């Protein structure tokens, strides 16, 4: 099985096909794949159970295929709809923050969600 | 359909037309070297 | 070859230039624009 | 005329020499195919025509060696 | 900086079409203090 | 000789028809639809303004 | 005159053609035919506002516009089994390479004044070796001089004598024996298939003709 | 009002539709094309922003 | 004559160097299966369609050249 | 008289070898523009000016060592 | 006589072609090696893979060697 | 006669250095491509110098073509 | 007299094979400053200067071959 899950709340917790967003690159299983360990980084996400599939934007976080065919996927707070125009508007807000702002690292931060939702 | 909208680029593409003429004389003259053995 | 060697070289360059010079022309004021056109006809649908 | 027409043949031979690169060449290009393929499960359908471009370009090469061995050969 | 308060720092701007939650709000805002201490002898208790 | 060639030409031609030929048919056709439906939405949008 | 005369009228009367007898007098909901001249210009406005984007790239947007087309159609023109060098006679195509590397020279010169001779110092570098990179930077700029040209007329004179020369193999194995008209259409194949992959290089060698010179374009207006 | 929307439904192409129809009908359209020669551009952000566009590459 | 003889078994050998080339790539296609396969066993059923045709086209531009060794051969 | 040409055909032969790298050349930059896309497919609408310019840069060396073989042939 | 001469020479060029498919066999087993060391798994799949690419390198060797007999014999 | 032979078999032998470059300018090239899919961001500063890697690299062959037109011409 | 000739222009074509490797060799350095500094982003400053150094050892076999080269042809 998959196993998808954030700490208060708790998703899939192997699925057909999951398509993740690595410091590896990106990073496809399919059906049973050789156990890696990799970290997720700050992502776009795709999993498909069947072919049915479900768009998710995710914090990051850490990514285990098991030797069982369990695959592991821990990540913080998620939707991608949620994530969604709102995000426009702080986007321009973490742009001034970036000029102003540990708080280099934060703008960092700020510059890679600004990304992370160029991507949607 | 079909209109004519001036395009005043071709004060802009004025090196370009200069490189045209110089070749075209210098074709003449390779022409005539090389239509002689 | 042979067809690499004529000794109208500079016959065909002088046909060679002139097309060049009209499909500029041609393109630049005529023909790009009514693409243009296109452009700005659906600009004034987006706007109604 | 014996010695222009045996110079002709062994050029040729020599000529032919250069179709070896392109050909490792493919094999190259398909090995990117293959490992970006399964890197992603899903890259196919933006690279698979990144791989046909990349393949003909290669091959391009190689048929103009081929050309110029033919150039010898028959002409 | 630590890769799980990179994931975090991460986490906290992903809360911002639109669907917001208390859960996600609670999780991305925290009045907790750190007290950093030595010996017995405590300096502040800066904010978290 | 060169009616070999133009043999190669003729099926060349004919794979094109055969293959490319419906797809950019459909192509074309679909770029189309996109288009008229923008076009047609415009006219919707300012007539909702009107009744407004 | 001659020949080359008449199919360079030919290319014209193409060309005519697209602007005239593919649009439906220009409705807007579009035409099927007109619709590939949308995408052409999209292409190029989005490829030459990517290369050669600025202040202005608009300026020098007709140029690559007629830069594409003209060898867009010349790749077709001149892959049609009973038609004539024209791009195929090498000196016109490598002599408008010439005159195109010419007139970007001069442009430089002319807008960038001596200081246009600062585009072959290529970067802050070690001193004792920033003289060096002058030199071999000239060189291979006046290598740019030849190699657009070289590239174009390679790949299409080539691909007509490729099946040339092998349309005259299967020729003879066609004019001995049926035996061997088996087996005659085995390598008949081969050219099929090669002329498929000369059609496909001569769209794919007119991007690059035009990507190359709005590179270069790149480079003349915007020094370094 | 009553006229307008009237006017809307009496009078609108969008079959027969033609850029011809629109330069009649506001010769904004030639300004706007002429300017734009001027002004050394062929991008419209609106052919893109909510009509179809696709590049090639 | 003689030297247009000795020019045919000579050009051959000249020609079948650039087989060299073929056998190295035909190795890289199957290499680059291989790892694929590695990295995800459920690639395979896909990607081995991509293998065949890699190894097809790579062969193509050896077969081009082991032609002209037969050509000066049998000819 | 026959060994002035036999050399020039001779020397063509041997120039087109030069080639061979150049069609190895073309296999490499598409390998990077296809393990590039698949290891980040948000690079590929940036990268593929630079791709283009780079194959093009990387086939103009064959092309130059081509250009001496006609350059033999035609004199 | 040369053209006897030939024949030994020609094979002899034709003997330079087996040592791309010396190089070739041996990667096909090296990609067999890292796969199997990675995965500890793979293998029962891969292992008939390995075989098939050693012998589609060897045979282009092969083809090598059999026109340099064909140029030594005659 | 022998002397004209010379030169033209010359020249040829002397092109084969371009076969360096040919590769050498694509694995600059690659790297870039890779550089960039790895980073993202890096390609303004690599850019440049990447240029600069290319131009070294056809700078060799360069060397290897003007050797043949010093034979060949001169 | 023709044959001592000879064998200099034949000899100088021989000579600048060896120019090859050090093109390889250039852009063996410069693939990995690229991917040095791709991987850092702040690599560069440390690794720009060593990679200099790096280009122009590598250069230097080839300034070793254009000189033999050259004390054929002019010397």
């Amino acid at each position: 099985k998959l196993q998808f899950a954030l700490p208060h709340e708790t998703l899939y917790s192997e699925v057909t096909q999951v398509n993740l967003p690595a410091k590896s690159g990106r990073i496809g299983v399919l059906a049973n794949h050789v156990p890696t360990v990799e970290q997720l980084l700050p992502g776009v996400v795709e999993v498909m159970e069947g072919s049915n599939s479900k768009k998710f934007f995710i914090s990051g976080g850490f990514a285990t295929v098991q030797p069982d065919s369990q695959l592991c996927v821990t990540a913080i707070e998620a939707p991608l709809e949620s994530f969604s125009e709102n995000i426009k508007n702080l986007l321009a807000e973490a742009k001034k923050n970036v000029s102003s702002s540990r708080e280099a690292a934060e703008a960092a931060i700020q510059v890679e969600v600004l990304e992370n939702l160029q991507s949607v | 359909m079909l209109k004519r909208f001036p395009t005043p680029i071709l004060k802009v593409y004025w090196p370009f037309f200069v490189a045209g003429a110089a070749v075209y004389y210098g074709m003449s003259k390779a022409a005539d070297l090389s239509s002689n053995t | 070859m042979p067809q690499l060697v004529p000794f109208y070289f500079m016959n065909q360059l002088t046909y060679g230039f002139l097309l060049m010079i009209t499909l500029l022309i041609l393109f630049s004021q005529f023909f790009l624009p009514m693409i243009l056109r296109l452009y700005v006809s659906r600009l004034f649908i987006s706007k109604l | 005329m014996q010695l222009v027409l045996a110079a002709k043949y062994i050029g040729a031979g020599i000529s032919t020499i250069g179709l070896l690169g392109a050909g490792i060449g493919i094999a190259i290009v398909f090995a990117a195919l293959i490992n970006g393929v399964s890197r992603n499960p899903s890259i196919k359908d933006t690279v698979f025509p990144m791989a046909i471009l990349g393949f003909a370009l290669s091959e391009a090469t190689g048929l103009f060696c081929l050309m110029v061995s033919f150039l010898l050969l028959f002409g | 900086i630590s890769y799980a308060a990179y994931l975090n720092v991460a986490a906290q701007a992903i809360r911002s079409t639109e669907l917001q939650t208390a859960s996600v709000l609670n999780r991305s805002q925290t009045d907790a203090f750190y007290t950093q201490y030595k010996n017995a002898s405590e300096p502040t208790p800066i904010t978290k | 000789d060169e009616s070999i060639l133009l043999l190669t030409f003729l099926g060349f031609t004919g794979l094109v028809a055969k293959y490319l030929a419906p797809a950019y048919k459909d192509f074309a056709d679909a770029r189309m639809k996109k288009v008229s439906d923008v076009l047609n939405a415009s006219r919707n949008k300012h007539v909702e303004a009107v009744k407004d | 005159l001659t020949t080359f005369s008449l199919y360079t009228i030919i290319v014209l009367l193409v060309i005519t053609s697209l602007y005239t007898l593919t649009n439906n007098n220009n409705k807007i909901i579009g035409s099927r035919w007109l619709i590939s001249q949308e995408a052409i210009y999209d292409t190029i406005m989005n490829m030459t506002k990517g290369q050669i984007g600025g202040k202005n790239w608009g300026l020098y947007f007709p140029m690559i516009f007629t830069l594409f087309m003209f060898i867009f159609i010349a790749n077709l023109i001149s892959m049609i089994p009973y038609s004539f060098a024209l791009s195929a006679h090498l000196v016109f195509i490598i002599s408008l390479s010439i005159v195109i590397w010419l007139g970007n020279t001069i442009l430089g010169l002319y807008k960038h004044g001596w200081v246009f001779f600062s585009l072959f110092v290529p970067a802050g570098t070690p001193l004792p070796l920033v003289p060096l990179l002058v030199i071999i930077e000239t060189l291979s700029y006046f290598a740019r001089a030849i190699s657009l040209g070289l590239r174009l007329g390679s790949n299409i004179l080539a691909g007509h004598l490729l099946m040339v020369i092998l349309a005259g193999l299967t020729f003879n194995f066609m004019l001995i024996n049926l035996f061997t008209l088996v087996f005659g259409f085995v390598p008949l194949a081969m050219i099929l298939a090669i002329m498929m992959l000369e059609f496909a290089i001569g769209i794919i060698q007119g991007y690059v003709w035009a990507i190359l010179t709005a590179s270069y374009l790149k480079d003349a207006v915007y020094l370094h | 009002l009553q006229s307008t929307l009237d006017n809307i439904q009496s009078a609108r192409p969008f079959d027969e539709l033609t850029v011809d129809d629109l330069t009649k009908i506001k010769p904004e359209i030639d300004a706007k094309v002429e300017e734009m020669v001027k002004k050394g551009k062929w991008d419209v952000p609106g052919y893109k922003d909510r009509f179809g566009n696709l590049n090639v590459m």
